[PDB]
RNA sequence: GUAAUUGGAAUGAGUCCACUUUAAAUCCUUCCGCGAGGAUCCAUUGGAGGGCAAGUCUGGUGCCAGCAGCCGCGGUAAUUCC
RNA sequence: ACCAUGGUGACCACGGGUGACGGGGAAUCAGGGUUCGAUUCCGGAGAGGGAGCCUGAGAAACGGCUACCACAUCCAAGGAAG
């Protein structure tokens, strides 16, 4: 809101990949860092787009405060923000949710079900039955 | 004094690697027998434990009887002589402790006074035997 | 006598013991490069004497 | 096996032999009047002082009309000119050779709060740099070793997030002013 | 420079959000707040005869204990031993 | 397989050692060099020891198999797995 400047520069559109890329640097001179929801609004009130297809992460602030910079974008559709994106800044605001098992459980369950050959009923039903 | 020329070098390099077999301490890194006769081997350091405390007598200006202890060590398992380096440090080394003796300020060669020492003592077991004569450890349980 | 193994840890196992006492503690780091060139260069005294040193007694 | 860099060397110098009594002291007197905090940042710039003499003097080797020199002594002096060791108009790779450690120590960004008016009594210009409250023209850096350029030479000052420059008083005036009120209403 | 009296648009370590980084988190970077008077919130390692910068100051020992890389100091006043 | 009596060597063959993997390079430097390099890059080799193989385009692969020798595991001692 109260003091803080929004710029930005290296604005490359592009419709290969049918978003609006750039780099942007955030003026805060002696606030904290802004949060990054509060910023993935403040492009789309100057782009004339909504707050749902302006992406942006990777903010260091630079030493003893004043210009940070970091990455932003602007895709083109919603329905563009879910092909040609990795998945979790998909999920860093909910559009994407994400609670798998860890790697060490996905890896011995397909060691067990490894030894198993042919038993439709029993490939996955390698003992789910106990736990 | 020197044949020369420029193609005699062969005469002049077989000339320099047999009469580089004439100075020592290329002869004790090169030559082998002198490598396995060290008790440490090519090493630094070395545990072994205690078998004997003796004094030995100083040298020819001096008069004193400087404490001594018969390390044993394991590793290619062969007598040595030690030499205990402080002034109230007899009594942190006692019988079959487990030291680790280092080099004696002269590589391979006894310094000062101690006729027929080579080695010294740090580490009486596992404690340093500056942190038992400085007051910041024990020998312990 | 000679001592052969009696009396080892001798001289400091006698001595008499003076407790450390407490001082000041020394401007360390930065500031003691400034107290020394302070020490030594900022007051060369006109004092002569074949120049005695730094711990005179 | 490593996505690493690897690449480091030595920026000091310990000297040949030491313990002789006339280089520790016409070396004190860098430790003290130009205020440092030990002797390995004063072999360090003196390092730097000792490849340039010996890239000189590799290049006073050389004669007159061949093109190396012409690349490296000029893209020498372009560097050191605009650090203010050495300036413009004479552009010379002789008058290089008879310059002295006393300006490296001269274009410190630590003795240039000192002697441009920002402070007092040389230690103390120390002091400032690390606490926190000078500002290059819009980086404010704690760094007393930054040798600071001719360029930006004009544009040392306070920052806005200083004391000095800007607001907020800090926990010493903050505490004293709490306590008298803190007795009644 | 002691021995001081204070201080104040001085601050870092430390404890603390919160943002940020990141795949998820951590440092770090930023930023409410608290956070220095023997600023007890404390700097050691080695030496002080000569090579080699730095002491014939004090006490203890008495060729003993020990030091010392080399020369050497050690036998009742030690510039080297504790 | 039938013939011929040749080939190598003090310009160091052949045999032995190597606390020898080779190379880019590293430490050091007046010039000249002395030492190091198992080590992320490239090239060699081998998956306890030696041998033999199938499939595949490419393996004498060993996170493929079979045998022996050295090491070791389960067993209801009938056999299984390295």
């Amino acid at each position: 809101n109260d003091t803080v400047t929004i710029r930005t520069r290296k604005f490359m559109t592009n419709r290969l990949l049918q978003r609006k890329q750039m780099v942007i640097d955030v003026l805060h001179p002696g606030k904290a860092t802004v949060p990054k929801t509060e910023i993935r609004e403040k492009l789309a009130k100057m782009y004339k787009t909504t707050p749902d297809v302006i992406f942006v992460f990777g903010f260091r602030t630079h030493f003893g405060g004043g210009k940070t910079t970091g990455f932003g974008m602007i895709y083109d559709s919603l329905d563009y923000a879910k092909k040609n994106e990795p998945k979790h800044r998909l999920a860093r605001h909910g559009l994407y949710e994400k609670k798998k098992t860890s790697r060490k459980q996905r890896k011995e369950r397909k060691n067990r079900m490894k030894k198993v050959r042919g038993t439709a009923k029993a490939n996955v039903g390698a003992g789910k039955k106990p736990k | 004094g020197k044949c020369r020329g420029l193609r005699t070098a062969r005469k002049l390099r077989s000339h320099r690697r047999d009469q580089k077999w004439h100075d020592k301490q290329y002869k004790k890194a090169h030559l082998g027998t002198a490598l396995k006769a060290n008790p440490f081997g090519g090493a630094s350091h070395a545990k072994g434990i205690v078998l004997e405390k003796v004094g030995v007598e100083a040298k020819q200006p001096n008069s004193a009887i400087r404490k001594c202890v018969r390390v044993q060590l394991i590793k290619n398992g062969k007598k040595i002589t030690a030499f205990v380096p402080n002034d109230g440090c007899l009594n942190f080394i006692e019988e079959n402790d487990e030291v680790l003796v280092a080099g004696f300020g002269r590589k391979g060669h006894a310094v000062g006074d101690i006729p027929g020492v080579r080695f010294k003592v740090v580490k009486v077991a596992n404690v340093s035997l500056l942190a038992l004569y400085k007051g910041k450890k024990e020998r312990p349980r | 006598v000679h001592g052969s193994l009696a009396r080892a840890g001798k001289v400091r196992g006698q001595t008499p013991k003076v407790a450390k006492q407490e001082k000041k503690k020394k401007k360390t780091g930065r500031a003691k490069r400034r107290m020394q060139y302070n020490r030594r260069f900022v007051n060369v005294v006109p004092t002569f004497g074949k120049k005695k040193g730094p711990n005179a007694n | 096996p490593v996505a690493r860099s690897w690449v480091c060397r030595k920026t000091y110098v310990t000297p040949r032999r030491p313990f002789e009594k006339s280089r520790l002291d016409q070396e004190l007197k860098l430790i003290g009047e130009y205020g440092l905090r030990n002797k390995r940042e004063v072999w360090r710039v003196k390092f730097t002082l000792a490849k340039i003499r010996k890239a000189a003097r590799e290049l006073l080797t050389l004669d007159e009309k061949d093109p190396r020199r012409l690349f490296e002594g000029n893209a020498l002096l372009r560097r050191l000119v605009r650090i203010g060791v050495l300036d413009e108009g004479k552009m010379k790779l002789d008058y290089i050779l008879g310059l002295k450690i006393e300006d490296f120590l001269e274009r410190r960004l630590q003795t240039q709060v000192f002697k441009l008016g920002l402070a007092k009594s040389i230690h103390h210009a120390r002091v400032l740099i690390r606490q926190r409250h000078i500002r290059v023209r819009k980086q404010v850096v704690n760094i007393p070793s930054f040798i600071v350029r001719l360029d930006s030479q004009k544009h040392i000052d306070f920052s806005l997030r200083s004391p000095y420059g800007g607001g907020r008083p800090g926990r010493v005036k903050r505490k004293n002013a709490k306590k008298g009120q803190g007795g009644a209403g």
